[PDB]
């Protein structure tokens, strides 16, 4: 046998281990060490009686094994040189027997070619040509429209900022008018479930008028259109603000990653609500259970501010705290200042740690981030008539937005909020 | 054709990062963690996303729906060879975890667009008894911006527009490609002009041109 560290897979994931053995093929990720006392490891055995096909070759990348098995598994295997032919073909040829090609599955790269649905893969063979099989494992969720157009949409756990490497969002693929056929094996895998539910609420991105409900770790949303999955781990924040003339109320989720049609990007769901929509709530739990499920912090029955419902009910779930509206009054006692972007009026609100620019599309502007500020005013009998501009600039992003149309009173306290935050103000 | 055999690899072995080639006007990309090739003739275009901290690219392919308004249509290079086989239309990204992306990504902005002409019959000169001569003939359009003067003769199977009073250079015109042979005088004008109108257009001095003319000019007013 031999040992090396060096040894990848996976990889949009970080290297691994070997551990050649007769019987069969040994692999282990590469240990995590926590307190260096920890050791972590996952083992994985491989034995010669599941081995069919090797066509390991220069022609791809990472010149390295490429081994496909009757375990539904394949080991695209990466991280040796040059030099390790000889060493892994004198290695193997004691048993299996098998001959190692020089493909290159493919390499033409014309995109014309035949997709065949295989058991847990999908191959793509440009007139015999492979160029493409995914496991079923690594596949997340599919979506297929009118068009038998076929959108696969991936969700890769990160780990950290440098082992992360190259890692893919979406495959996406037309089919031509095929008769008496549709994707049916590609949809053969997991979405995983079991609290509460709402009906008619009105939602803005996507726009519309559809219906959300509650399971034990996820929410849906449903409609007549589309149905839609949002888990608790990528909701990240939870902010409610009223309006300028207190009639409505918009929750805003700060979500990552965004939930997407494909090509459409959604980062903060905005919700708007009534004044009015003031009703009780039930909870679908045991008298018992909802104290667990819950840690205490909803009764079972209570009536209250459909709003303020929704909002604790998120901060709940999500186990973090909560943005309240700041008593910082702009002009006519009002809550926000209206300003026009990308050709559209919105409001800017600010808070505590960020200014919250609405409604398309939703900025957040933090102010620790928030580099430095700059004012361009002209000289002109119409300044008094929302003239005064405001440029920021974010440095984490090389970011510069520059906010016009305010007049003499609406700069005087926004300048006064900004002395009294202690901003740099450039000028 | 992206690449023939084994022997011409890419740039880097470990190509970690997503690789543009230019030589051989292909870039490969890793559908996760195992290779392919495309084409800049088999490509449309590109657009970012900067979302948070996540970023989002997307890169449309030329194919049905993408390359064409219409599908089900003609065009050179999907549908001509097979009008009724599967292709691929657009890929997305996510690169945020290395500051070598946006780099890549211009690279895919001039190399989208980093990359013509009917040949017509020789047309014979001959130097006959009957010979067709007269100076000061502008031709237009002209090999060059500035105002080209030379002479211009007739034969028996196209049209010979002679520079050696200039430069030399020989551009030749068929018969048969021409389509109309029209004059216009200096009645109410302030030229006197030939035209010739084309059927098969031609490649000449720095352009592709179809109409062509000839003519002198008749101006009166003086600045002296």
């Amino acid at each position: 046998s031999t040992d090396f560290d060096r040894i990848y897979l996976n990889q949009s994931k970080f290297s691994g281990r070997f551990r050649i053995a007769d019987s069969g093929l040994g692999w282990k990720i590469s240990t995590s060490g926590g307190s260096a006392a920890n050791q972590a490891r996952k083992p994985f055995l491989l034995p010669a009686t599941e081995l069919s096909t090797v066509q390991w070759s220069r022609g791809c990348r990472g010149y390295d094994l490429k081994i496909n098995t009757k375990n539904q598994g394949v080991i695209q295997l990466d991280g040796f040189s040059q030099d390790d032919y000889n060493l892994i073909k004198n290695d193997f040829h004691r048993r299996f027997n098998i001959q190692v090609e020089q493909r290159e599955h493919s390499l033409r790269g014309w995109n014309w070619g035949k997709t065949d649905l295989a058991r847990n893969e999908m191959v793509f063979a440009l007139n015999g040509k492979p160029t493409f099989e995914i496991p079923y494992a690594r596949i997340n969720n599919t979506n297929l429209t009118s068009k038998n157009e076929v959108g696969i949409e991936f969700n890769i756990q990160d780990e950290e900022y440098q082992p992360a490497g190259d890692e893919l969002v979406e495959m996406r693929f037309y089919i031509p008018g095929v008769e008496e056929l549709k994707e049916k094996a590609d949809i053969g895998e997991v979405a995983g479930d079991a609290i509460v539910s709402f009906q008619d609420v009105f939602f803005t991105t996507p726009r519309g008028r559809y219906d959300i409900d509650i399971y034990k770790n996820s929410i849906r949303l449903r409609g007549k259109t589309y149905e839609y999955k949002l888990q608790h781990r990528q909701i990240q924040r939870i902010v409610s603000l009223p309006k300028a003339d207190d009639i409505h109320h918009l929750l805003v989720l700060a979500i990552e990653p965004p939930l997407r049609q494909g090509q459409t990007t959604y980062p903060f769901l905005v919700l708007q609500f009534q004044k009015d929509e003031e009703t009780e709530v039930q909870l679908n739990l045991e008298d018992e259970d909802y104290e667990e499920n819950y840690k205490d912090k909803l009764k079972k029955q209570y009536d209250a501010k459909t709003h303020i419902v929704l909002s604790h009910v998120l901060k709940g779930l999500t186990d973090r705290r909560v943005i309240v509206p700041g008593e910082y009054k702009s002009k006519y006692d009002q809550c926000a200042v209206s300003c026009s972007f990308k050709a559209n009026e919105g409001y800017l609100y600010p808070l505590d740690n960020a200014f919250f620019f609405l409604t398309k599309p939703t900025l957040y502007i933090p102010f620790s981030d928030v580099s430095m500020v700059n004012i361009s005013r002209a000289g002109q009998t119409s300044t008094s008539s929302r003239t005064f501009d405001l440029e920021v600039v974010l440095r984490s992003n090389r970011g510069s937005t520059t906010f016009a149309n305010i007049s003499k009173e609406e700069q005087q306290l926004l300048e006064q909020f900004l002395k009294s935050k202690n901003l740099r103000v450039k000028n | 054709e992206s690449y023939v055999r084994d022997s011409q690899l890419p740039t880097n072995i470990r190509d970690l990062r997503i690789h543009v080639d230019w030589k051989s006007q292909t870039i490969i990309l890793p559908i996760y963690g195992r290779p392919v090739p495309f084409h800049i003739n088999s490509y449309k275009n590109g657009s970012k996303n900067e979302e948070g901290e996540y970023t989002y690219l997307r890169l449309n392919f030329n194919s049905p729906g993408s390359s064409g308004g219409i599908s089900k249509k003609v065009e050179e290079l999907p549908y001509e060879e097979s009008a009724d086989n599967q292709f691929v239309r657009s890929i997305t990204l996510r690169s945020k975890d290395g500051d070598r992306m946006s780099e890549t990504f211009k690279q895919i902005a001039d190399l989208k667009k980093e990359a013509d002409v009917v040949q017509q019959d020789k047309l014979i000169e001959n130097k006959t008894g009957r010979t067709k001569r007269l100076d000061q003939i502008f031709v237009r359009p002209n090999p060059d911006t500035k105002r080209v003067p030379s002479t211009v003769f007739i034969h028996e199977n196209g049209i010979r527009f002679q520079s050696p009073l200039r430069t030399d250079s020989r551009i030749d015109i068929l018969f048969s490609n021409i389509k109309n042979l029209i004059f216009q005088s200096c009645k109410g004008e302030l030229i006197v002009v030939i035209h010739i109108h084309l059927k098969n257009p031609i490649l000449m001095g720095k352009k592709k041109i179809q109409d062509v003319q000839f003519y002198r000019e008749a101006s009166d007013m003086s600045v002296d």
